[PDB]
């Protein structure tokens, strides 16, 4: 228990027996053996207690070579972890992500392919480090395909900034990835990260990014007191309308509800005819468009 | 709003504030921009992005609200409810709360006896825990297991002789073979010898093989709970030797166990127990134990809330991923450590899916641990999770911290709508009361005011309209400005606000340019100079608080700084030389025009027109009736053989028109003044007038003061010039006669004759001697007539050594790191400096900077604490129930044959209640319960008394705070203070406001350290805080006989006191420098050595008498040094606060602990209480301690916490379960409701109005 837990993690490591050659196909074929045991146990079929007890304790055997194995190949991960260092994600993380690609290849491999497991672990390793290198490194999470889009044509632009020696333009950049110059903004903007709020403004101790910055939910005071003052203009001038006229306006336009009702819509609870309706409605539009209830709304818009 | 309940949060609340699960860490798909589901931000937990709008394109409009729609899950609703709704993460495995655990043993409180290396190695998951051995079942098979070791020993030596015998055999037939083969000379000599080693190398497996069956098996006799197992393999063989019977694990999980089944009953009894009977440290551990477990016991709570099981998000709103323009994004630094914790979790969950090694999934919860730690407090452990590495993580204890957290910053002060800030001109020709607003800036101000006027007055149409006509600002809008900001008050206030003069309420006035006009008599009120300084407007909006500002921030109602009650608004750079020039004695001009009499004061003014008189001149003038005369002028009167009453009638005097134009300033009631006015009688005058009328005279008064200050100081032709600053002609040859003599000096220092040392003391000495002889002769060279004396010594400005070192020569100027030179400076700055002098004067110019820097910023600090320290004494009762008081002494230093009063009477003994009243002659002198002035001082003096019995707040025996007639008369007022004025804010801010005035150190150090204690602020913060001073010297026990024992290693001083009683020996320092004879007599209160007293003895033995008087005269006398002064009530408020607490002792009958603080009220209900009961009281002794323990240790959690330590007080509170009731002042200042002080106060604000019947039948 000390700072800095990777250091800790690595004595954890301590000193376990690196395995060469015969040791470790010798550890597979019991592997191999356990998992014969565990399938014929599996089994429905009966088997008398002793055998099953072996078998169980050959299981037993195998699962512990597959601990030996594990433990032997944490370094290997922890370099291969090294190996993708420093790219917004934490590097026990990392350590931690790869070791499952490594329970993964353990679960994979055997004595079948002549090659040894360092050769065949590693694809998996980088393969479940990369993986979840794009699934969980950004704080927006981009999906896979974009994430390899993206790494591509940063990579490729690198190198064609190292050959020209000079900024390359959007449309070499396009033909260069083979897609459109449309993509390549798309990609370019899609590929940034955000910056932190709480971040030193500029000055010693003058707040941070996240009090500079103003909001769009906030209720601006003026509009919500001229949208008030609208709605009481608009309800005393359709009060000055007859009763009918007022009432069959303000359900064709929402007034008391926030859903319209449509010319036949206010023809049920009325009993209009939904012409008789329309006509009604088209008078209300024709009155309310007289100058003398129209000086006032008009500086309201 | 009653209390703020506050405890741990177990996971079945935590489970009941969250309004779902989250599952994912993710945030917002990177196309649409729109929340993901069930991850951060997801509206089917928190709410709905846009007002009622759900996700799924589904039910979308105001109309149908308070609905669920099945598709995606949101609720309709307002946006708001993301700002309240909050979600919770369920964690795989338990993990432990950062706060209660990794820090002072308070907290974490021993509630498991575990050393914090034990827990830090455990819940890190280093080492297991045992958390439960069946140890009955254990020793009942005790004979079983026993044999059966047996057995296996004998087994195994039966094996061991086995293997010895084959190895015998082995050699002696190999050894046979060998030597029968006879391959080469001695071939069985080394097969021997290898037969041997190979018996040697089998001894050492077998006894190794011993070794661990020994240690397993006594570390099998060797089980107990919590029992740490460092070893794993150790533990893991322990497993296999031996099963179902102990149990065991590790990290969070074995302490959540053993905190389910602890027994902290067993434990209390067990620690009372010790307590009862214990020494040393383990008393005092033991003493925490029982502190932290009973504080569990008798809260409800359970003590599992230590191993949180569900992780609380913070509501998204709170927490803004906020767009913002150019594609870019704004994210807190919760996101990242949410996603870190979401993300460590779900992977764990993997893992334990699949069968996976111990390894891993270990270091996996302990990855889990680290990323739950970083979000409550990230950078408490180790390294911080840096995240982008460019700066420490924000965390969620990390905003409720510091001087930017919640508390401090967002909370206390908040930014405020309707205001403005704009630097600050002179106005003179505004009144006391008026302020000058430019356009923009009231406009602006007071846009809904003026909308409601244009609207009211048809200047514009609609309300609407009118937005557009004030944006466009034509004139009409600012004629219905003119018209609307009148009879409105505004609040100008200065940054600083050091005194509660800082806010100040103004009438508003249209005016021209861009900057506010001031009255300058309110200018030094603010500190504000007219170099360049901006101050800001603020507006009262309710009709309270215009009201308010109308009655109490009026600017014409504080003339009297709070401080000591005296005048601060009169000040003195310009209108003073004008009055002083005003009424000034002969001599000033050739004083024509004098020797005779003017009929009335305005034959004069002619005369003086037509250039005959001058206004300095004595000259003989009339007055008409109702001129009441000079004070001095009563006695004498007219000659006449009838009665005359010259009080009230014609009179005339030898006096200057000058003295008449005065005169005829001041109100006509006022009694003539026929003396120089200078800077100290015109505040007397002041301070007269604003004792003896009413408020609106004296600002009128002083309104005229200032117009004929300004005026005559223009005509008072003030300059300087090139011949007004003349050196002193003798200064040369004296000088050089000096030089003479340091030559020579210097001569016999040159062949060896004197030391260096001594060459530099003699001319440092020689130096001083020379200035202080320049400087008088300079005194006595300069006229009085000169523009330079005339403003100094009138106090308009200046300082008499200003001009000593711009005319006559600098002199000694201090080196760098405190010393000084040898060769001081013999120009001054009229003849010009040269390059090396100029130089050594930066050398202190820049140190002084420097120094004036950090002064003010402790002062800033030293302000806060009192403050924060002396709130919650309001005046909450009109009369106090008892008559105790204190004793003062009226008039000292009385010379033989005569009686002098003290020469420091105003700040003791004025503005205080005598308690009971006096006779001397048999008749009653200063009847009860008056306040002090000069009429009475004067009379009790010229009677002859020595001491009088003033009542004070420090023996005030108030059931409800403190009453007012204890505290006296208010000093801002000159009244008695009212019911519920804030007396704790006002004493902290008279206290801290002269704290960047101070500015005094120690002018040279003299080359040992530790002799002179520590001078200026340092020294206050120093005795405000209880801390033990620099320099201390001990202080005699009792009467006895004292001696000195010089002892090689160190010095050592002896003293048995008389009676028989135990002899007490104290140390001291080799270089004592003490005083006291050896072998003599000493008495109780004597200090041993020179030094600065330590106040807790004199708490000790003397009495809180003695330590509030020390107290109190030393911090005095601190401030006197500079020369400020402040009322001791102020001080005695403080003091007061720091006695409170009691520290209990021999705590048996009482039944709590002993040896903690306690306050003297609960001490006292205690007492009662048990001596009710009827046992015997438990005892207690007073103890002094700090202002910040003090504030630290208050019944207000939430007022504390906003104080500067935050986590621990916040943490014991919680461990406390402590509910926070709302009486005092900064928490309803949190909260937002209403202080209890002044306007605040129940009594005041329960009144009823309506008009009386005559009112409504009139109309
Ligand atoms: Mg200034
Ligand atoms: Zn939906
Ligand atoms: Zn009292």
């Amino acid at each position: 228990a000390t700072a800095d837990p990777v250091k800790d993690y690595l004595k954890q490591i301590g000193k376990v027996p690196l395995l060469n050659a015969e040791q470790e196909v010798e550890l597979a074929k019991r592997i191999e053996a356990g998992l014969f045991a565990e399938d014929k146990l599996a089994n429905s079929d009966k088997l008398a207690p002793k055998l099953k007890r072996e078998l169980e304790i050959i299981a037993e055997d195998g699962r512990r070579a597959k601990n030996h194995l594990l433990e032997a190949n944490l370094r290997l991960v922890v370099s291969l972890a090294k190996r993708y260092t420093g790219r917004g994600m934490l590097f026990l993380d990392l350590i931690q992500e790869g070791n499952l690609g490594l329970i993964r290849a353990v679960e994979k491999f055997d004595y079948t392919k002549g090659y040894k497991f360092s050769t065949y672990a590693t694809w998996w390793i980088r393969q479940a480090i990369t993986r979840a290198m794009a699934d969980q490194a950004r704080t927006i999470r981009i999906p896979v395909h974009m994430v390899e889009v993206i790494n591509k044509l940063a990579r490729v632009q690198r190198q064609m900034l190292q050959d020209l020696g000079r900024e390359p333009t959007p449309e070499e950049l396009a033909k260069e990835l083979d897609m459109t110059p449309e993509k390549v903004i798309e990609v370019q903007k899609y590929g940034r990260e955000p910056i932190s709020l709480h971040t030193p403004l500029g000055e010693d101790g003058d707040s941070e990014f996240g009090d500079l910055i103003e909001d769009s939910e906030a209720v601006v005071p003026a509009d919500a007191v001229s949208f008030t003052l609208l709605q009481e203009q608009l309800h005393s001038v359709l009060d000055t309308l007859s009763e009918r006229e007022a009432g069959v306006v303000s359900m064709r336009f929402g007034l008391t509800d926030g859903q319209p009702k449509t010319l036949d819509e206010i023809g049920k609870v009325y009993g209009v005819t939904r012409e008789r309706i329309r006509q009604i409605e088209s008078k209300t539009m024709s009155k309310l468009r007289h100058p003398s209830r129209s000086q006032v709304l008009r500086d309201y818009l | 709003f009653d209390e703020l309940r506050i405890g741990l949060a177990t996971a079945d609340d935590i489970r009941q504030w969250s309004h779902g699960e989250v599952k994912k860490p993710e945030t917002i798909n990177y196309r649409t921009l729109k929340p993901e589901k069930d991850g951060l931000f997801c509206e089917k937990i928190f709410g709905p992005t846009r007002d009622w709008e759900c996700y799924c394109g589904k039910y979308k409009r105001v109309r149908f609200k308070g609905i669920i729609c099945e598709r995606c899950g949101v609720e309709v609703t307002r946006a708001k409810v993301r700002r309240e709704r909050m979600g919770h993460i369920e964690l795989a495995a338990p993990v432990t709360h950062i706060w209660y655990f990794k820090g002072v043993p308070s907290r974490l409180g021993y509630l498991l006896d575990l050393a914090p290396k034990d827990l830090e190695k455990v819940i890190y998951f280093a080492a297991y825990m045992i958390t439960f051995v069946d140890e009955e079942r254990r020793t009942r098979d005790l004979p079983s297991l026993e044999a059966h070791v047996s057995v296996e020993r004998q087994q195994i030596e039966q094996r061991r002789d086995s293997d010895l015998e084959a190895r015998a055999k082995k050699l002696e037939t190999d050894l046979a073979e060998l030597e029968a083969e006879g391959a080469k000379a001695d071939v069985r000599r080394k097969v021997r010898e290898g037969a041997e080693r190979e018996m040697k190398q089998l001894r050492d497996r077998a006894q190794r093989e011993i070794d661990r069956l020994d240690e397993v098996w006594n570390r099998f006799k060797n089980l107990k709970v919590q029992d740490l197992e460092g070893d794993e393999l150790l533990y893991r063989e322990l497993r296999d030797r031996f099963g179902t019977y102990f149990d065991g694990s590790m990290g969070a999980a074995a302490l959540q166990k053993r905190l389910e089944s602890f027994d902290l009953d067993e434990e209390a009894e067990r620690l009372r127990e010790i307590i009862r009977t214990g020494k040393g440290q383990k008393k005092t551990r033991a003493l925490k134990r029982l502190k932290v477990v009973s504080a569990f016991l008798q809260t409800s709570n359970s003590p599992k809330g230590m191993v949180l099981d569900c992780v609380p998000v913070i509501p998204p709103d709170l927490r803004p991923m906020v767009q913002l323009d150019g594609g870019r994004f704004a994210t807190s630094d919760l996101n990242d450590l949410y996603r870190r914790v979401i993300n460590r979790n779900n992977r764990l969950k993997r893992l334990l899916d699949l069968g996976a090694p111990e390894i891993i999934v270990n270091n996996e919860k302990r990855m889990l641990q680290e990323a739950v730690d970083a979000l409550f407090d990230n950078g408490r452990r180790g390294r911080p999770v840096t995240g982008p590495g460019n700066r420490p993580l924000k965390s969620l204890s990390d905003m409720l911290k510091g001087k930017q957290g919640r508390f401090r910053q967002n909370l206390l002060g908040k930014r405020v709508d309707y205001s403005a800030r704009s630097v600050i001109v002179v106005g003179p020709q505004l009144k006391l009361h008026q302020c000058g607003l430019p356009k923009a800036m009231a406009l602006e101000l007071f846009k809904p005011f003026v909308m409601k006027r244009l609207v009211d007055l048809n200047h514009a149409q609609n309300i609407k309209s009118a937005k557009r006509m004030v944006e466009r600002g034509r004139t009409v809008v600012y004629d219905v400005l003119e018209e609307v900001i009148a009879e409105h008050p505004v609040l100008l206030n200065r940054a600083p606000t050091l005194h509660r003069l800082g806010i100040q309420a103004f009438e508003p006035q249209l005016v021209e340019g861009k900057a506010i006009q001031i009255h300058p008599l309110v200018c030094t009120a603010f500190n504000a100079d007219f170099d360049g300084d901006q101050m800001a407007v603020h507006l009262p909006l309710s009709a309270e608080a215009q009201a308010e500002a109308r009655i109490l921030m009026l600017s014409s109602n504080n003339i009297l700084k709070p401080a000591d009650g005296r005048p601060v608004t009169m000040p003195t750079q310009d209108m003073v030389l004008g009055l002083f020039f005003l009424t000034t004695d002969s001599e000033g001009r050739s004083p024509k025009g004098e020797g005779r009499a003017f009929g009335s004061s305005a034959e004069a003014i002619m005369a003086f027109d037509a250039g005959d008189l001058t206004l300095q001149a004595k000259i003989d003038i009339r007055f008409p009736v109702g001129t009441i005369p000079p004070r001095g002028f009563e006695p004498p009167a007219r000659e006449e053989g009838e009665p005359e009453w010259q009080q009230g009638d014609t009179f005339t005097l030898k006096t200057t028109l000058g003295r008449a134009l005065f005169n005829e300033l001041l109100p006509e009631d006022y009694p003539f003044v026929d003396y120089e006015v200078g800077k100290k009688q015109l505040s007397e005058i002041v301070n007269d007038l604003a004792e003896r009328y009413p408020k609106v005279i004296v600002a009128a008064t002083l309104d005229n003061l200032k117009a004929a200050g300004f005026f005559w100081a223009t005509r008072s032709g003030v300059t300087v010039a090139i011949s007004d600053i003349v050196v002193p002609d003798a200064k040369k040859e004296i000088v050089k006669g000096y030089e003479g003599q340091d030559e020579k000096v210097q001569k016999q220092y040159e062949r060896g004759l004197i030391t260096k040392e001594e060459r530099t003391q003699e001319l440092i000495a020689i130096w001083t001697k020379a200035t202080n002889e320049v400087a008088e002769a300079m005194n006595d060279n300069f006229p009085k007539t000169n523009p330079v004396s005339m403003m100094v010594n009138s106090g308009a400005r200046g300082n008499m050594m200003q001009m000593r070192q711009i005319a006559g020569m600098r002199g000694l100027v201090s080196n760098a790191k405190n010393e000084t030179i040898p060769r001081p400076i013999k120009a001054s700055f009229r003849e010009g400096l040269s390059v090396l002098e100029y130089f050594i004067s930066t050398h202190g110019a820049r140190k002084g900077l420097a120094d004036t820097a950090l002064r003010t910023a402790d002062s800033g600090y030293l302000t806060r604490r009192l403050v924060d320290v002396s709130q919650d004494v309001i005046i909450r009762e009109e009369d106090c129930g008892t008559e105790r008081g204190l004793k003062l002494p009226i008039a000292t230093r009385d010379a033989d044959g005569t009686l002098r009063k003290a020469e420091d009477v105003e700040t003791s003994v004025y503005a205080r209640m005598l308690a009971e009243d006096v006779v001397i002659d048999g008749k009653v002198i200063a009847p009860a319960n008056v306040d002090l002035g000069d009429v009475l001082i004067d009379a009790l003096v010229a009677h002859g008394v020595e001491e009088v019995k003033t009542r004070s707040i420090l023996t005030c025996e108030s059931q409800v705070g403190t009453c007012a007639m204890c505290y006296g008369r208010s000093l801002a007022t000159g009244k008695l203070v009212d019911i519920g004025e804030a007396v704790g804010i006002i004493a902290a801010q008279s206290i801290g406001e002269p704290g960047t005035q101070l500015t005094m150190r120690t002018f040279h150090t003299g080359g040992v350290a530790g002799d002179d204690i520590t001078q200026g602020l340092p020294r206050v913060v120093e005795l405000f805080e209880a801390r033990t001073p620099k320099g201390v010297a001990p202080i005699s026990e009792a009467s006895g006989r004292v001696r000195i024992e010089e002892t090689e290693k160190t010095k050592k001083i002896v003293v048995t006191p008389d009676d028989g009683s135990d002899e007490t020996a104290f140390p001291i320092s080799k270089r004592a420098r003490l005083l006291v004879g050896e072998g003599d007599h000493v008495e109780v209160g004597q200090k041993l050595t020179v030094g600065a007293t330590n106040p807790h003895d004199v708490l000790r033995i003397l009495g809180q008498r003695a330590v509030q008087v020390h107290l109190v005269g030393e911090v005095q006398k601190v401030y006197n040094s500079q020369g400020v002064s402040i009322h001791d009530k102020h001080i005695e408020i403080i003091i007061r606060q720091m006695l409170r607490r009691v520290t209990i002792i021999e705590s048996g009958d009482a039944e709590l602990l002993p040896g903690e603080l306690v306050e003297r009220t609960k001490f006292e209900t205690e007492n009662r209480r048990v001596v009710q009961e009827g046992g015997h009281p438990a005892s207690g002794r007073p103890q002094l301690m700090g202002i910040t323990k003090a504030s630290l240790a208050t019944e207000s959690w939430l007022s504390a916490a906003s104080f500067q330590e935050t986590t621990r007080v916040l943490t014991d509170a919680a461990i406390n379960a402590k509910s926070d009731s709302l009486i005092g002042l900064k928490e309803n200042v949190i909260i937002g409701k209403l202080i209890p002080a002044g306007t605040g106060l129940s009594r005041y604000r329960n009144i009823r109005v309506e008009p009386t019947e005559e009112a409504k039948a009139a109309m």
